[PDB]
């Protein structure tokens, strides 16, 4: 076979190239082709530290041509935690846009996959909730097709979070999360006992949102509170009213609907 | 026709020799299935600029009338716009007949493409291209190498004009990429290709080669070409040039020609890049995989004379050259054999590799 | 690249036809000269063409030059800095291709002027007041800076060539343009002076005057090179009546040989006697001349 062997000649061909050229290297790796997978591997991880241009064009392409032809393999993975991290940068210049725009060209079915595998390597009770959440209000398909089961999951979640109040702030960015995937399709009709719960989740939210309890262990509108375990910046919501207006607005939708008010 | 002979007979200024010529042109869009001795006469003093009496002198110097006509040629080639008249010109000054009046017509039309490259003339440039199709090795080396010349020589920064006129003319681009991979080996110092000549061949290997492939799969070729006929893919005379030119570099000592080895290295990783897209397009489909479609069959002996060049002191000051060196061919071998350019199967890769000095990891490459 | 090819191809037609069609008005020279300058950073055979213009703007600034120092363009400086400047950068970039053929051009254009020169002015020993007269003039002295700037570029590539083609052009042009051969042999005695003897020597072979002229060269080259053209004599006469006659001719190589000939012999007696073997007439006007 000898195919141990022939790897790693590959890979020791390809560090050896670093030095004069990230494309050298990338150029023998393909050229060698038989094992083309591991040769393009190799190839990224030796390009993995480069920026050039050239370099970023002949990786993305030895990574698209692994992704057409290795079903499973941890450089997919890597690559997409390499473009989310490049996409959490400081929003002050146009390159955080270019690296949310390079990170938004991966297909869904790979993100799926990756979100899925960390949901279900998530052995954390929050993470699994956030996970949860973050599926139910990805795509509203899934909370339609629930039906009822929404309120249960969400009560599984706060139950799995060890805080049965709904003061903390996670429970109010949840709740509002879920409202704004209802307010995105408005074609989701749904029965009596959903727009109850929504309306009781909603007021409960608001609720929440209007004052917080104090348990410890050229215009603009906000307030002040105290988040459980987390930075009170890091709770990124703008405009809780008019997320519940737009909840309003997507209820009405549905159903076709002195001072100023 | 015979009123344009007897002008041209009397009298030195040849003022009437551009009506003649829009005449035979517009007679050659309008009747190409309809279309002599005085014409070639008159075809050879405007571009050969060779007399009757070939061993006398060419018409005097021939030299500031040769600016004019050549700017009357392009006028001409300008107003025709046609291609039937352009192929017709191209053929006619491109055939060869058994002396220097070819290699001349072929050095007048080389320089006059150079003009419309200088002008971006696009039917031009196509002409021309065509023309250089329809010539031999030795034309396209010497109209190539006259191009390089001109273009690295006129001032600097002189080569931003040839990539304006690669990227606004993509028939021009490729002609040139194809011209450079059958020419530019560095086989020899005489030889030696250009900085400004290697940027051109990367530019053009960037988006030029693909223009290549898409004319090659518009027309098929011939598996194989007398001389290589321009032949259409570069990557062959690309990664051949690169392969030779860091044994040259070490043979002529290793910082002092270092813009030469990046170029080299940059050219092969874009040869290679090309190759494997035209791999990955064409394997699915069984137009190509015999022996792709170009070689030239100069790829042998321009590697022989590397490995001769870099044997001298190999393995005491050229170690990592060689190194280098046999790297770059094992990988260009691998790549023949998984893109079917070998002839039968991977016998010759192994003959290669027997002969070649001592590397292990060649042979788990084949496997 | 804001440079269109619109704009090159309207300038290239206007030229072509000789009549602006839309300005219809004649350009100045200077417009000319710009227009020229700009193509030759660019396109070679337009340079061609612009040597052939400079050709004639030469010699307009010499005649000009003549009749002004006779009698008795403007900024005289501000041009010849630009036209030398242009042309030390077009050598700079490739001496190989551009200071063979500029250098060609050059010293045929002085050739011929001074060809023409010679007959149709009162301008023109007496090679010396030949050098100090024309040396005097400015156009024609930086000129000739120029053409010994591309010489000493030239000289260490290919001596034999630019050695070749200077004697193929006197051989050519003698009576004409010698006085700057003679300042290039002052400046370079020793190789120079030898191939200037060599050609005198093989002309007179030839013939069984190129001598008279060669003489008074070496006479000028003599100061600030005496010693070497008296070397190359003596090396000459080593291994024939071509020196005495150029000796005869040339009070300056007269006193060389003088001198020469007083510092130094029974081996060269033995070889003047193997050379009297000749015929008695030859033998008795060598003796007259003697």
């Amino acid at each position: 076979m000898s195919a141990q062997g022939d790897c790693e000649f590959l890979v020791q061909r390809a560090r050896e190239l670093v030095p004069q050229d990230l494309w050298a290297a990338k150029a023998w790796l393909i050229t060698a082709r038989s094992l083309y997978p591991a040769d393009f591997n190799i190839q990224y991880e030796m390009y993995t530290i480069e920026r050039n241009a050239e370099r970023t064009a002949t990786a993305g392409r030895l990574l698209y041509d692994m992704f057409v032809n290795f079903p499973d393999q941890p450089v997919v993975w890597r690559e997409i935690s390499i473009i989310t991290s490049a996409l959490r940068n400081d929003s002050q210049d146009k390159q955080t846009q270019f690296l949310r725009s390079l990170f938004e060209t991966l297909p869904g079915r790979v993100q799926c996959e990756m979100l899925l595998k960390v949901t279900e390597q998530c052995f954390n009770t929050l993470e699994r909730s956030e996970m949860l959440l973050l599926l139910l209000r990805r795509f509203p398909e899934t909370v339609v097709q629930h039906g009822v089961g929404l309120g249960e999951a969400l009560l599984e979640a706060e139950t799995i979070e060890e805080q049965e109040s709904p003061v903390n702030c996670f429970r109010k960015l949840f709740v509002c999360d879920v409202l704004p995937l209802i307010i995105n399709n408005h074609d989701v009709r749904l029965p009596a006992n959903l727009l109850y719960k929504y309306l009781n989740k909603a007021a409960e939210f608001y609720i929440n949102y209007v004052t917080r309890s104090t348990q410890i262990e050229s215009k603009r509108s906000s307030q002040k509170y105290i988040i459980e375990g987390l930075t009170e910046k890091s709770s990124q919501i703008v405009d809780p009213w008019e997320r519940l207006f737009k909840i309003l607005n997507v209820v009405g939708m549905r159903c076709e609907w002195y001072g100023d008010i | 026709m015979s009123d344009i002979r007897h002008s041209l007979l009397r009298r030195d200024a040849l003022s009437a020799a551009k009506e003649v010529l829009y005449h035979l042109d517009i007679y050659f869009s309008s009747q190409l299935q309809s279309a002599d001795k005085g014409p070639v006469e008159l075809l050879e003093e405007f571009v050969f600029q060779v007399p009757k009496e070939r061993s006398a002198q060419p018409k005097r110097l021939n030299s500031l009338q040769e600016l004019q006509l050549l700017e009357i040629m392009c006028n001409y080639f300008q107003e025709q716009t046609k291609d039937s008249v352009r192929q017709i010109i191209f053929s006619s000054l491109f055939s060869p007949q058994g002396n220097k009046a070819d290699d001349s017509r072929m050095s007048l039309l080389g320089k006059l493409v150079s003009m419309a490259v200088a002008v971006c003339r696009i039917p031009v440039l196509e002409c021309a291209a065509s023309w250089l199709q329809r010539t031999p090795v030795v034309y396209c080396v010497r109209l190539a190498k006259a191009l390089v010349d001109d273009y690295c020589c006129l001032v600097p920064g002189s080569i931003q004009t040839l990539k304006q006129i690669f990227s606004a003319s993509p028939r021009f681009c490729c002609q040139f990429i194809t011209s450079v991979t059958a020419l530019y080996d560095l086989s020899s110092d005489d030889l030696i290709p250009p900085m400004d000549l290697l940027e051109m061949i990367v530019t053009w290997i960037f988006e030029d080669p693909r223009l290549i492939l898409i004319t090659f799969l518009n027309t098929p070729i011939a598996a194989n070409l007398p001389i290589g006929f321009l032949e259409l893919t570069p990557l062959v005379g690309l990664i051949r040039w690169c392969v030779k030119a860091p044994l040259a570099y070490k043979r002529k000592g290793v910082g002092m020609d270092r813009d030469s080895h990046l170029l080299y290295s940059k050219l092969h990783l874009s040869v290679l890049q090309v190759l494997m897209t035209l791999q990955l397009h064409l394997t699915e489909k069984n137009l190509y995989g015999r022996l792709g479609l170009i070689l030239f069959d100069h790829m042998v002996p321009l590697v022989e004379e590397i490995n001769r060049l870099a044997d001298e002191l190999n393995p005491l000051n050229a170690s990592q050259e060689i190194e280098l060196s046999l790297d770059r061919l094992a990988q260009a071998l691998q790549v023949a054999m998984a893109s079917g350019a070998l002839l039968c199967t991977r016998d010759d890769l192994r003959t290669l590799c027997s002969r070649l000095p001592h590397n292990n990891l060649l042979q788990l490459v084949i496997s | 690249a804001p440079l269109s090819a619109q704009e090159l191809s309207q300038e290239i037609k206007a030229f072509l036809t000789g009549v602006d069609p839309i300005l219809g008005h004649q350009l100045s020279a200077r417009e000319h000269a710009r227009c020229g300058l700009l193509l030759l950073r660019s396109l070679p055979p337009a340079r061609a063409a612009v040597l052939d213009h400079l050709r004639g703007v030469f010699d307009e600034s010499v005649r000009a030059h003549l009749a002004a120092l006779d009698e008795t363009g403007p900024g005289l400086e501000d041009v010849v800095q630009e036209v030398q400047q242009v042309l030390s950068e077009f050598i700079r970039a490739n001496p190989k291709a551009w200071a063979p053929v500029i250098s060609a051009w050059s010293i045929d254009l002085m050739g011929q002027l001074s060809s023409t020169y010679s007959g149709q002015h009162q301008r023109v020993g007496a090679l010396n007041e030949l050098l100090q007269l024309w040396m005097g003039c400015r156009a024609t002295r930086t000129l000739m800076d120029i053409y010994v700037q591309c010489l000493s570029a030239l000289i260490g590539s290919c001596p034999d060539a630019c050695v070749d083609a200077l004697l193929d052009t006197s051989v050519q042009h003698s009576p004409h343009f010698d006085w700057v051969v003679a300042h290039i042999g002052s400046s370079f005695p020793g190789t120079i002076i030898s191939r200037v003897l060599s050609c005198g020597l093989k002309d007179f072979c030839v013939h069984g005057k190129i001598a008279s002229v060669v003489g008074i060269l070496g006479h000028l080259a003599s100061r600030h090179g005496d010693s070497i053209r008296r070397e190359l004599l003596r090396m000459f006469h080593d291994s024939v009546p071509f020196l005495l006659q150029l000796a005869v001719m040339s009070p300056a190589l007269l006193g060389t040989v003088s001198g020469e000939l007083v510092d130094c012999p029974a081996v060269l007696s033995q070889l003047q006697q193997h050379l009297q073997g000749f015929p008695r007439e030859e033998l008795d006007n060598m003796l007259n001349l003697a």
